[PDB]
RNA sequence: GGGAGGGGAGUGAAAGAGUACCUGAAACCGUGCGCUUACAAUCCGUCAGAGCCCUCGACGUGUCGUGGGGUGAUGGCGUGCC
RNA sequence: AUCAAACUCCGUGAUAGCUGGUUCUCCCCGAAAUGCAUUUAGGUGCAGCGUCGCAUGUUUCUUGCCGGAGGUAGAGCUACUG
RNA sequence: CGGGGGAUAAGCUCCGUGCGUCGAGAGGGAAACAGCCCAGAUCGCCGGCUAAGGCCCCUAAGCGUGUGCUAAGUGGAAAAGG
RNA sequence: GAUUGUGCGCCGAUAAUGUAGCGGGGCUCAAGCACACCGCCGAAGCCGCGGCAGCCAACGUGUUGGCUGGGUAGGGGAGCGUCCUGCAUCCGGUGAAGCCGCCGAGUGAUCGAGUGGUGGAGGGUGUGGGAGUGAGAAUGCAGGCAUGAGUAGCGAUUAGGCAA
RNA sequence: CAGGAUAACCGCUGAAAGCAUCUAAGCGGGAAACCUCUUCCAAGACCAGGCUUCUCACCCUCUAGGAGGGAUAAGGCCCCCC
């Protein structure tokens, strides 16, 4: 089927709020004499250096 | 001490020293105005005979002319093609009473 | 102009009204005229000018007539088929102030002002009330010759 | 206003308004209101002199 | 039918002194 | 900084004239600031109407005044246009 | 890509008793859905009903009184037809 | 209101009425309801007096006064008959 | 005991979504019905005060007085705004034209030679003449932009994986 | 199953109305019909229920009227294997 009517100004944004992203957590981890963030699941890639970091 | 007086048809509640709005009467800014009065409030003592009611007298003085606020008239009927148009504004008159 | 209520010039109180054989109509409506404060002379329509009320010994309401068994009180929880019906008798052998209750709710206007009215009302089965503490004031009905 | 003042003060309205009447006071509504709201002693002045302007008795047939 | 009769049946209101328009 | 693109310093009256370059409105999308709303049945306005905030005077810490503005908790009324 | 008479330019702005749309303001006055006629009934001509002006201007309307003819309501039948 | 067509049916149709209204008419009254009752909007006023209808609360005004009826929620749906 | 006439009454009573045939709460300690009496609320009606307009009389070179002031189609009269022009004038790189505000003003279409920011090159008043001279709707047309929407799909019948 | 109050019906005591009558005061029996009794949901039931255990303490700022910000305990959440 189709819409019949142009919905609200307010409806629209208030529907259009929920839709957004999620930040993810941090931890510190110390490479090579100096300290990074990098998340929690690379870890073990992050110890082992087989995860490149700019 | 207060007292009632008769203005333009109507009555408006006034003390010692007060200012009200009043509609227009004739009468060169400046001068004094005698009224008519209503009723009397005197400490516990309450005046209501017509008699004294008359003998009793109002002074005031009138300070200025004043216009009210703009109104906006309009006239509207549904699936007829009738639409008039009228504006409108009043003209007031402030006093300051002297003594009663 | 004409007197308007200010942010705390209001001042309510304390008043029990007894039903040991009284008429309902007539508790119901110095009820109502009492939650709505016509008897002070600060009344305003848009702000609340109530006063406090209880109501004791409900129990003993008294109703003129048949109407223990022909006057039925309803209400419909919402799915189909799901009208069923009491008896004032059996309302009132089960939960006695519930007739009281509905009848002030009924006797008060249906807006939200009204719905925010009727928390000033509590109503009691028994001749006792732990609300003591504030000293309520007793009051009668009474009608005004003229 | 004026009938829940004159309820608390123990007199009906339409006696109140007859009593003015007969008395010839021709003060207004706003005016009986506003008194009552300030001046309870005032108020209850002009009741007492309604009361005592009233006729014998409201039932008669004049 | 049920309809019918509660129109001109309403119609005996003192108000209106019994006389309506549509019956 | 890969570029695209941008910041200083200069050109010029202006760069609110930077080849997408006079003057730049409405639909449209914004960031910051002030007020209000999560027990509510509204052709979405009006008449009343507390609180809060901004302001103009006189008087002092805030209180009135022939004072203005924005917000509006709450009551009455209310069946789009051709 | 369309056929109970293809497509393009012109006659050509083909023609409709038919459906649709026609915008800035105020002051004064203020209608009918009736009769007659019509290759006529959802069309249209005339009359009545409105407005502006010109001319005679109470000749308009209500009440009282007076002079007037009707054949209904009703009622009646050895007064006629049943 | 007085009539015809109709099954003495229709919110049906066709007539006549110095007849009312709506149509081209807001307010108040009957919950809502153009055609019913009162009442004809030049504009402003935080003034008085009233028609129709109302005066337990919703909702402004009398749980008015005096004399009588009601046992049926008749009040707040209708006939032959008992 | 019966027939007589009267006011109230009872039975005769039964259709489909949820009491639903007093508006609700509720009312026979009538707030139900009949007859008298006294009062009150109740509009844009009338009265009171004031502003404007039309017709008419009086006297006057506009004061007073008497009536009226709703309208669809329709008739008559009187007006606002925009452009180009004849004539006579004034403004302007010491900032002219539009745009966005504040403050005000006329009974209307609106006005401000009163003030603030942007801009840079022509404008206003008075009295005549001529208008392609005034939008909301015709399933109107040219250009730009809203929702459904960050939803469906990303166009087969084989299928990729690994080291560099 | 069992219990409570009922419709149709069956009754006991009884004047109006010396008798009689299940009635106008009262008292009783009487069904898959109604209310508890079976299973499940349920304190956003705004009267927002009830009984228990755990921590019940560290700062800064505006200006001391409250509010805001930072650091903590009880607990919770994110990520991980299922
Ligand atoms: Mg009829
Ligand atoms: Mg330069
Ligand atoms: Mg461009
Ligand atoms: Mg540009
Ligand atoms: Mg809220
Ligand atoms: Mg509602
Ligand atoms: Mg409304
Ligand atoms: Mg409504
Ligand atoms: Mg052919
Ligand atoms: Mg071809
Ligand atoms: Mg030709
Ligand atoms: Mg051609
Ligand atoms: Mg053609
Ligand atoms: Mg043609
Ligand atoms: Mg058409
Ligand atoms: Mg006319
Ligand atoms: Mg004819
Ligand atoms: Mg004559
Ligand atoms: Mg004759
Ligand atoms: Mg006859
Ligand atoms: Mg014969
Ligand atoms: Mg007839
Ligand atoms: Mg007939
Ligand atoms: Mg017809
Ligand atoms: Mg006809
Ligand atoms: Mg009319
Ligand atoms: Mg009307
Ligand atoms: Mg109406
Ligand atoms: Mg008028
Ligand atoms: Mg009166
Ligand atoms: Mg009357
Ligand atoms: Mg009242
Ligand atoms: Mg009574
Ligand atoms: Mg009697
Ligand atoms: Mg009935
Ligand atoms: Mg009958
Ligand atoms: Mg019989
Ligand atoms: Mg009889
Ligand atoms: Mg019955
Ligand atoms: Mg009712
Ligand atoms: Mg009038
Ligand atoms: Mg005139
Ligand atoms: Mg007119
Ligand atoms: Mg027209
Ligand atoms: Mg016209
Ligand atoms: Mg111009
Ligand atoms: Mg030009
Ligand atoms: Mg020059
Ligand atoms: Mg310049
Ligand atoms: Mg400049
Ligand atoms: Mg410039
Ligand atoms: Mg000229
Ligand atoms: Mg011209
Ligand atoms: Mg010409
Ligand atoms: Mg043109
Ligand atoms: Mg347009
Ligand atoms: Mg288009
Ligand atoms: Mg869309
Ligand atoms: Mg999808
Ligand atoms: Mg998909
Ligand atoms: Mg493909
Ligand atoms: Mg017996
Ligand atoms: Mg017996
Ligand atoms: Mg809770
Ligand atoms: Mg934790």
């Amino acid at each position: 089927a189709v819409p019949k009517r142009r919905m609200s100004r307010a409806n629209t944004r208030s529907r259009r709020a929920q839709w957004k992203a999620e930040a993810p957590g941090l931890v510190t981890v110390s490479v090579a004499g100096q300290q990074r963030k990098v998340p929690r699941r690379l870890l073990k890639a992050a110890r082992l250096g087989l995860v490149d970091l700019d | 001490t207060y007292a009632i007086v008769k203005t333009g048809g109507k009555q408006y509640k006034v003390a010692a020293g007060d200012v009200v709005k009043v509609e227009k009467l004739d009468s060169e800014p400046g001068a004094s105005v005698s009224l008519p009065v209503a009723l009397v409030v005197d400490g516990a003592n309450v005046t209501s005979k017509a008699d004294d009611l008359a003998k009793v007298a109002v002074t005031a003085e009138v300070l200025e002319h004043t216009k009210g606020p703009k109104i906006r008239i309009h006239k509207f009927k549904n699936k007829t093609g009738y639409h008039k148009r009228q504006g409108h504004r009043q003209q007031l008159t402030v006093l300051k009473v002297t003594g009663i | 102009p004409t007197y308007t209520p200010k942010a705390g010039d209001t001042t309510r109180s304390w008043y029990v009204i007894d039903a040991s054989d009284v008429v309902l109509g007539r508790l119901a409506s110095a009820a109502a005229t009492l939650l709505r404060g016509k008897h002070k002379p600060t009344f305003t329509p848009n702000v609340d000018g109530g006063d406090f009320v209880i109501v004791i010994n409900a129990d003993k309401i008294a109703v003129s007539g048949d109407k223990l068994t022909k006057k039925f009180a309803y209400r419909h929880s919402g799915y189909p088929g799901g009208l069923r019906k009491r008896t004032i008798g059996e309302l009132l052998e089960k939960h006695p102030t519930r007739v009281v209750e509905n009848a002030i709710i009924g006797m008060l206007p249906h807006n939200k002002l009204g719905r925010q009215i009727q928390k000033k009302l509590k109503v009691y089965a028994g001749p006792d009330h732990p609300h003591a503490a504030q000293q309520p004031i007793p009051f009668e009905i009474k009608q005004v010759a003229q | 206003r004026i009938n829940a003042a004159a309820r608390a003060n123990d007199i009906t309205y339409n006696r109140l308004i007859q009593g003015l009447k007969a008395a010839g006071v021709e003060v207004d509504r706003k005016n009986l209101a506003e008194l009552a709201v300030s001046d309870p002693a005032a108020f209850t002045a002009l009741v007492d002199v309604a009361r005592a302007a009233l006729p014998e008795d409201v039932n008669a047939p004049s | 039918a049920k309809r019918g009769r509660k129109k001109r049946d309403r119609k005996h209101s003192k108000a209106n002194h019994g006389k309506r328009p549509n019956a």
